[PDB]
């Protein structure tokens, strides 16, 4: 039962069928590959089908330290107690750390390029490589930790290397918080949803439920719409870094190679903050890139990331688009009239009404990014409603949240709520000008960029342990 | 779970001290609707040729993909006011909160 | 493993341990017997450990019918197409019926009159016999859905076993729910509480969850605290039958041969219509017949009802009564005096404070029956919150609940809205004198009773099939 | 689930067309809080030596029952306004509704 070279559908293999007059597969035999998510409880017959959560649910910073005890200290340096997470031993971005290499099986980055032999990375996450702007991020907050352990040791030369690395796994951790709570979040959901569904915190609350919900792994994916199809570097003039300043991203998932040998992670951070997001319309939802050569280099035949987030929330077992606009409190569509005045589009509503029969039965991702887009905000009301239940749930029944109490000190919040992306890049790369916060919205160079020097830097005078 | 603790355990455990393994990893979603599949509890909408979902027959996933998520590209609209660093801070902050596990 | 011959605590047992200075049990190396609840989820680690519920939770009398489909067809009168249930071939109650006898191997109703050898009674549910007042109840709807076949069959003579089957349980069905919601629940939850959490239907909603929450197994065990220590007989003059009209519980416990040899159910059925109930009062909340002497005929030691309930909560992961207090909108007494405030006793609050230490582990059953009753009613505000809910919930969700449109026709809604358990008891028994209507309320002979004749009977008109 | 029935199933099955095992025979109960056991997910309170729940020690259910639910049975308060019938057909209703089985 190979999932990846079969098309037969015994399980674990629920592989999605080819339409007749598919654009692209034009062998109805053929399929697009697709293995089921593994059950929590296998083989019963008496329990309703549910998935797993192999990571923490809280924003803890789990992917740069992992979620489970083995590859935590894996991940360490342990040949000193300096409290570092372990660096590239045989590469380095123009004297600044890389992240190790992973030692995998069947490798799918060294299928991207087989004369350069680059691996993939190994970080706290399995998926750091999937694209090399993701793993630009991850390399940034390695070295943020270090730089931060190496600080601490001069603050406090008695502090061994676990109490270093928990305490600047600690500070990378709020960073996080932070950064998502107060500059990403808004941005995803606008000013109105943002106050009612993120009222201003108030105390940590045991009987809020932190797990990640179901849907939650489908409703997040919103995020597919905003995918551009190239993969930008620019040089620290802020231009086209030459060759190869635009990349099919068909030609960057999993090319680790292009991050070790094509120059390091700045014109990627560069790339980042100075070329605008891809808007989501309802005519315009994903692009082909990852629609049809998702993973190309590297698998039998490219996926498509839209038709695969459907077909996971069937095998996922979730409700269509009526029971979530119903749990959200918001009216359910039962003609093609009343769901062309909720979509505000009678075209897209009859064009799903065709595949669908019923707004009932509309898969939660393509009905949830069919939705238009609050004022200020990315997401439609049914995705703001999942979106920010969810984030309210991490913050509010998490026990380490970093304005919780006894967390950290005052003095160490004050100092905290100085932080900045723009600044975290400042500090660990060779950038010097940098966009000016909200990073997030921030995209035109040299409109919206400042020079390194005018951020605020961390404090970490309070640190001091005395 | 530990009286008092001063940094988080790395699996999440312990961070509800009267549930403890919730938010901790390898643990199974917590659902917020009761779920809907082909036979009640295991199959997935589209497992059976025939088997309709509420009365119409499924969609087929790369259908619904080809006729109504397919664009030209050369239409693209950027967005003004997001950079593209929102998109991959999206990425990683999923990353942080979840994963699901297949076979190989 | 046998938890009940031993007391090491090895799965599947999880045995009571014995206190200091035990009012009965002296030797602390005992035990009072105790099996797990089955796991939905058997050896899973990664699973959180949740229990099944066997039966159907729609208020369906599945106690009567089965909940799976050998045992519905092995419960029916196979030899004719009459749709009738069988009935015991050997004996009956002055020419009336019987439930049929089952076929255990290990039967502990012959352990309670060896001489007798008359075995446990089969019905719907397994737990038939365990108190003959519970199998009087049993024997009287077999009787009513017999009585009914036969009266469908004479209006409706082409109909076939099958049909007449179905329609007289469809009856039955909608019977248990009128007098459970009609004149039951009034006067378990009282005015405010009924108004609060059983507003007027409206009509079914599919997305209300109709399954039995775990708590409530625990919660409606609030029933435990109404029981009298002795089982009452009385004879057509509502005089105590001879001898035997008080016999202690302890020694009717899956004691069929009673119903059998001492008289059948009539003088069982008139001792329940006029007995008082016993008032749950907070220094008077169980009697030692079911604290002591539970199951003392049949298991190596009598257990403890009341302390069962409570360890069957832990078996069960519930929470404690401060989550169950939170979860209902209720506040929650941190501080001995305010939970002395809640309970209006605050004796009763430093006992419950010396036992647990914190409100937050008071087991759902000990705090629940703790409250002081609600006006009109007969639990406390967080029991009236965890029954009211549940009932409202097997109502709205059920396709199938009587008053929604289409299970009956308008005319036979109205000829049921006459049922009234006195009449089913006048048409099934040999008592001609029964309680005045409200049932639950009525018991005191001769004033609150009235003679069968005053009664409507069912009228089936609407029933015949034009 | 046949798109048109007259009469419920024995076991409760397709009572709910969307999710047709909701409120269905030999399914696992719905929890209305996340379950709180000693070790977080199987073993319950009161099974360890030692382990306390929320800083305290797990009572024994037969030590709060003899100091708590014990009284004089003569003492016995009839209830003047319900019969005994209300207490049965409590037990009745209870038993329509739950059985949760353990191993034999
Ligand atoms: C059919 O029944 C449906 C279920 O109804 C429940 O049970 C029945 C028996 C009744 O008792 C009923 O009163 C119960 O609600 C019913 O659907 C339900 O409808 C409500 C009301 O719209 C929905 O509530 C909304 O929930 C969202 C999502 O958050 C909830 O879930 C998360 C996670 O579980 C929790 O953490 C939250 O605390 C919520 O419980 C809320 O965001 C939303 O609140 C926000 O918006 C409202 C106004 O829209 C504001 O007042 C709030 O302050 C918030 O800002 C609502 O609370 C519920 O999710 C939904 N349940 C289901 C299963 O779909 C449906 O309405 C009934 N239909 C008809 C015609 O009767
Ligand atoms: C700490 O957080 C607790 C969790 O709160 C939820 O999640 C957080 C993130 C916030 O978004 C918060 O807004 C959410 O509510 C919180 O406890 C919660 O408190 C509410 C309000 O008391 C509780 O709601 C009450 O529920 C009962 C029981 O019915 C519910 O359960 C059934 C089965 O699931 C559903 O079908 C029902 O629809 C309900 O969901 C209701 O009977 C009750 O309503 C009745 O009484 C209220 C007053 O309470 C009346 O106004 C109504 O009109 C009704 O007549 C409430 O709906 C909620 O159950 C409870 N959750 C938990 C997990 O305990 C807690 O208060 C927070 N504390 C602080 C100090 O922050
Ligand atoms: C570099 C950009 C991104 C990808 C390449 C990519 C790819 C995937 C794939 C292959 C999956 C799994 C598909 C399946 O179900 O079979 C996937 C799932 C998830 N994404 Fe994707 N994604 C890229 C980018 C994003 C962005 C910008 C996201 C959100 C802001 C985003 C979210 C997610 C999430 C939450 C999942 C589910 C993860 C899980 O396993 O639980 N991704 N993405
Ligand atoms: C004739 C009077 C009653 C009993 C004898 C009796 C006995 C029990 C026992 C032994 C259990 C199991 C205890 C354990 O957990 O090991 C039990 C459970 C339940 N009861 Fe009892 N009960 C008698 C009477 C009543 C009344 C009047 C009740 C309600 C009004 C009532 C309820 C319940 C419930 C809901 C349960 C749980 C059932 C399940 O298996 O899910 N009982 N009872
Ligand atoms: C560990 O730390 C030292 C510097 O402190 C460095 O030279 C060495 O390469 C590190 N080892 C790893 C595996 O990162
Ligand atoms: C592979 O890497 C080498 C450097 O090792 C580079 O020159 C070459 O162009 C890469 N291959 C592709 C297809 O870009
Ligand atoms: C079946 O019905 C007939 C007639 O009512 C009756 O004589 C017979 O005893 C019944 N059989 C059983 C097993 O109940
Ligand atoms: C046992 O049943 C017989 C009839 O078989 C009855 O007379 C006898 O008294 C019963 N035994 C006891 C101990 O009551
Ligand atoms: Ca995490
Ligand atoms: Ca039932
Ligand atoms: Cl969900
Ligand atoms: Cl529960």
């Amino acid at each position: 039962v190979n999932c990846e070279t079969s098309c037969v559908q015994q399980p674990p293999c629920f592989p999605l069928k080819i339409p007749p007059n598919d654009p692209r597969i034009k062998n109805q035999a053929d399929c697009i590959p697709f293995f089921r998510s593994c059950p929590a409880c296998p083989g019963s017959n008496i329990t309703i089908r549910n998935q797993i959560n192999a990571l923490t649910s809280f924003v803890d910073a789990s992917m740069v330290y992992g979620s489970e005890e083995p590859l935590a200290r894996n991940l360490r340096n342990m040949s000193n107690q300096l409290g570092l997470l372990a660096v590239n031993q045989r590469f380095q971005d123009n004297g600044r750390a890389l992240l190790p290499f992973d030692n995998l099986h069947d490798d799918p980055c060294l299928l991207t390029n087989r004369s350069a032999r680059i691996p993939c990375f190994l970080a706290g996450d399995t998926r750091s490589s999937e694209m090399p702007e993701l793993t630009s991020m991850h390399t940034l907050l390695l070295r943020e930790h270090n730089r931060l352990a190496t600080e601490l040791k001069s603050l406090n030369p008695r502090w061994d290397g676990e109490r270093l690395y928990q305490e600047a796994r600690k500070i990378v951790g709020a960073m996080v918080q932070i950064i998502t709570y107060r500059d990403y979040l808004p941005l995803v959901l606008g000013p109105t949803a943002m106050r009612k569904y993120l009222p201003t915190y108030r105390s940590y609350n045991d009987s809020v439920d932190p797990r990640i919900a179901n849907v939650f792994t489908n409703a997040f994916r919103y995020g597919h719409t905003l995918i551009q199809p190239f993969m930008f570097r620019l040089d620290n003039r802020y231009q086209p870094m030459e060759p190869n300043p635009r990349v099919p991203l068909s030609r960057v998932f999993f090319a680790s190679w292009r991050v070790v040998l094509e120059g390091g992670i700045d014109p990627i951070l560069r790339g980042l903050m100075a070329t605008p997001a891809k808007l989501n319309r309802q005519n315009q939802i994903a692009v082909d890139e990852i629609r049809e050569r998702l993973f190309e280099q590297v698998m039998r035949i490219g996926l498509d990331l839209p038709a695969l987030n459907m077909q996971r929330s069937r095998d996922h077992g979730l409700p269509g688009y009526n029971a979530w606009r119903r749990f959200c409190g918001l009216p359910q569509p039962e003609t093609v009239g009343q769901l062309g005045t909720v979509l505000r589009n009678l075209k897209l509503a009859r064009k799903l009404m065709e595949q669908y029969g019923t707004p009932n039965n509309i898969d939660i991702w393509m009905g949830g990014v069919s939705e238009p887009l609050k004022r200020k905000g990315r997401v439609g009301p049914l995705l703001a409603c999942i979106i920010g239940t969810q984030f309210r749930k991490l913050r509010d029944g998490d026990r380490f949240w970093w304005e919780n109490e006894g967390v950290f000190s005052m003095q160490q919040r004050q100092a905290l709520a100085q932080i900045s992306l723009p600044r975290i890049i400042c500090d660990n790369t060779g950038i010097t000008t940098v966009s000016k916060n909200n990073i997030f919205m921030s995209n035109s160079y040299p409109r919206d960029f400042v020079n390194c020097s005018t951020l605020p830097a961390l404090n970490l005078a309070s640190w001091r342990e005395a | 779970c530990p009286e008092q603790d001063k940094y988080r355990t790395i699996t999440g455990m312990c961070n509800n001290r009267r549930s403890p393994t919730l938010g901790a990893s390898n643990r199974a979603f917590v659902r917020w609707l009761p779920a809907e599949y082909e036979d009640g509890f295991s199959l997935p909408y589209g497992w059976t040729p025939g088997v309709k979902r509420n009365g119409f027959p499924v969609a087929l996933a790369r259908a619904v993909s080809n006729e109504i998520v397919r664009f030209p590209t050369d239409q693209l609209t950027p967005d003004q006011e997001r950079s593209l660093m929102f998109m991959q801070w999206g990425q990683l902050l999923d990353h942080d909160l979840d994963f699901t596990p297949e076979p190989a």
